[PDB]
RNA sequence: GUAGUUUGUACAGUUUGAGGGUCUAUGAUACCACCAGGAGAUAACUGUACAGGCCAC
């Protein structure tokens, strides 16, 4: 009898979970995997999921987490090596202020090379760059002010030509099929690539929103530095390729900051908002920056909401590294939550009616979409949590020389 | 085919180098009496794979002269059929049955029965009567 | 809330590559013996869903 049941306790060892009362639907199934999120019939379909070859994957990508997971934290030492690390990252070849005055000579030059024949339009640095939230290879987010006599789309053919004749850069993709239709170009002084836009406002507020981020607290810069090159080398931060949106890894690392208890930024709404409800957060729309450390907004009545607090970061920088690693390979179900830092607590999926078997992310100014759906293959999130896994695994390894 | 054949029974086999020998009640078709000493080496062996004889199965077989009793060119059992080796795809691990497996044996699971001391506690091989 | 349209992915049976210390090796009496604790690895047909997803309501 019970030696049956401690048998089929051994299938459960294997991740298969029993049910005795179900849901009329689900009278089919006695069982369930929660790494296959799929309901099992029998204790025969046990025998079977025990051999089934997605849980064989399920099973070895999970067990994978509790390695690195029990990989040690740093000593002080190994927190200074980290440190040095991080921040030769962000130095040496990383983006910071400095060559943010390059990169923004350089969005200056994508303005005066395509002005030189569209006057009228102005060309307007933004994005991870502009932030300072940046990474050692990147692409200058720029975006064209036109006046709306006329199409971006058909403006588009007046823009890439010249690109197509131009003396001082490759990489001149006529990418009019991306959701916002782009002419690419690569700088040849940075060698890193450039990316122009147009008319993205609530983009360019979220750039001011995390740049005065950045001014208030400093490892803002360092830290989205370094985890964006990461997802880069491991190749997450390719939104086409069923990965994570830079922008969202950036809107990712200031939820992490917003969380990381005691939260080295202030959450945008809450209690200074007197008689503010947020489960009615939407009605409370933000509006533009204001003097760098403070957020405006607006509704039908309106005002603003600080950015800062009292003082700055005084914890080390390798420490806020690895536990941010921590963060999003551990401690964020990245399945059961929107990425939502306009609200302390996160703001579940079906708050947003989203789907669930892949990330959520908010934008910002605009709670209307995910800008996280690109992942649904769960072989491509597991491979981008394998990714997670390894970065978990060596930067909490300690190393030889 | 040949002339050469001949039938009998077993008299010992080596499985692991491969020869033995036979004591023929047949030779060329004739029969005998009494029965005559004949080799059986894996060499002359018909069979497929680990080529082996059970130590007194019945055998048929081809012969040429030699000195140390009958040398074999051809062994085969009765018939022509394969030899069996000496007696003694895989153990279904729902019961240890080598007739079934996973899918083919649906019963209920079992814990670990230690199979040297008969009890369910551990497995075979680090039981120390090994 | 329920459909017609196929995908990887579990898939249920079939057909399946190894049958798994497989491998092995002394030409005239020595083999067998003596280390397993692990739900058994791909391509094809067929039965359903996951969820990506086509045409609707
Ligand atoms: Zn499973
Ligand atoms: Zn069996
Ligand atoms: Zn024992």
């Amino acid at each position: 009898r019970l030696g049956l049941k401690q048998a089929e306790e051994r299938l459960e060892r294997d991740h298969i979970f029993r049910l005795e009362k179900r849901s009329p639907e689900y009278t089919n199934c006695r069982y369930l995997c929660k790494l296959c999120l799929i309901h099992i019939e029998n204790i025969q379909g046990a025998h079977k999921h025990i051999k089934e070859k997605r849980h064989k994957k399920n099973i070895l990508e999970k067990q994978e987490e509790s390695e690195l997971r029990s990989l040690p934290p740093p000593s002080p030492a190994h927190l200074a090596a980290l440190s040095v690390a991080v921040i030769e990252l962000a130095k040496e070849h990383g983006i910071t202020d400095d060559d943010l005055r390059v990169r923004q000579e350089i969005v200056e030059e994508m303005s005066k090379v395509i002005t030189t024949f569209l006057p009228e339009c102005s060309l307007r640095l933004y994005g991870s760059s502009l932030t300072r939230f940046a990474l050692k290879s990147s692409d200058v987010n720029i975006d064209i002010k036109f006046p709306p006599k006329m199409n971006h789309p058909d403006l588009l053919i007046k823009v890439l030509g010249i690109l197509k004749k131009n003396v001082l850069y490759v990489d001149v993709e006529s990418d009019f099929h991306a959701k916002v239709p782009v002419v690419v170009c690569r700088d040849r002084k940075s060698g890193l690539l450039c990316r122009v836009s147009a008319g993205n406002d609530m983009a360019c507020l979220t750039t001011d929103l995390l740049t005065a981020l950045g001014k208030i607290e400093p490892v803002f810069i360092p830290l989205v530095l370094a985890f964006r090159y990461w997802a880069k080398l491991c190749y997450i931060d390719s939104q086409t390729d069923g990965g994570i949106p830079s922008y969202c890894f950036a809107l990712m690392v200031m939820f992490f900051l917003q969380q990381r208890k005691p939260p080295l930024l202030p959450c945008l709404l809450g209690s200074w908002i007197e008689g503010f409800d947020p489960k009615r957060m939407d009605d409370f729309q933000l509006k533009g920056i204001v003097e760098e450390k403070f957020v405006k907004w607006e509704c039908n009545k309106h005002g603003k909401s600080p950015l800062a607090l009292e003082t700055p970061n005084r914890v080390s920088l390798g420490q806020l590294w690895l536990e941010l690693l921590k963060f999003y390979t551990l401690d964020f179900a990245l399945e059961e939550y929107v990425i939502c830092v306009r609200i302390q607590d996160i703001l579940t999926r079906e708050n947003k009616n989203w789907p669930k078997r892949r990330i959520a992310i908010e934008d910002p100014f605009s709670v209307k979409r995910n800008v996280a759906r690109s992942l649904n293959s769960q072989l491509v999130y597991e491979y981008v949590v394998e990714r997670f896994r390894a970065a978990y695994r060596y930067f909490a390894c300690p190393q030889t020389k | 085919p040949q002339l050469l054949h001949g039938a009998g029974i077993c008299k010992w086999f080596n499985v692991r180098m491969g020869f033995g020998f036979l004591s023929m009640t047949a030779r060329a078709g004739v029969a005998l009496d009494p029965p005559v000493d004949v080799f059986v080496h894996q060499s002359k062996l018909h069979m497929e794979g680990f080529r082996s004889l059970k130590e007194g199965e019945a055998v048929e077989f081809t012969f040429k002269k030699s000195a140390k009793g009958l040398e074999s060119i051809r062994v085969t059992g009765p018939g022509g059929v394969f030899c069996i080796g000496s007696e003694r795809g895989d153990r279904c691990y729902n019961c240890g049955g080598l007739d079934h497996h996973a899918k083919e044996c649906k019963l209920p699971p079992q814990p670990k029965k230690c199979h040297f001391c008969q009890s369910i506690s551990h497995m075979v091989a680090s039981c120390p009567l090994k």
